[PDB]
């Protein structure tokens, strides 16, 4: 069973595995 | 080759798989441990040398 949770844990069968923007602007005003 | 019947030894005869089972999990259970580990190694090792992780 432990060897079965290893392939479950790794998707060896490759059966599984089938947005906020990082750019944030700030306003400071005039020079 | 000649064969004859027996009665004391035919009281509760077992099929070969029941006879293998009567001893496979008790008296010779170390053989089951090693085999469990050989199969477990053939799982981990063959998965790790073929698949791309993630
Ligand atoms: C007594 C009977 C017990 C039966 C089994 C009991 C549960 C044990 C098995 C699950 C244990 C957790 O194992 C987990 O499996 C999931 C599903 O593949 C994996 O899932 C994660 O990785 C895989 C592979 O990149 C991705 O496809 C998936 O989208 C992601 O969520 C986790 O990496 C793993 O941590």
């Amino acid at each position: 069973t432990i060897g079965f949770v290893y392939e479950l844990g790794h998707d060896a069968l490759k059966v599984h595995s089938r947005l906020k923007s990082s750019v944030v602007i700030s306003y400071l005003g005039n020079i | 080759f000649i064969t004859s019947k027996i009665w004391d030894g035919a009281l509760a005869e077992n099929n070969h798989i029941s006879s293998i089972g009567n001893i496979m999990y008790t008296n010779y259970n170390v053989w089951l441990i090693l085999a469990s580990f050989i199969l477990l190694l053939a799982m981990v090792g063959a998965i790790v040398i073929t698949i791309k992780p993630r």
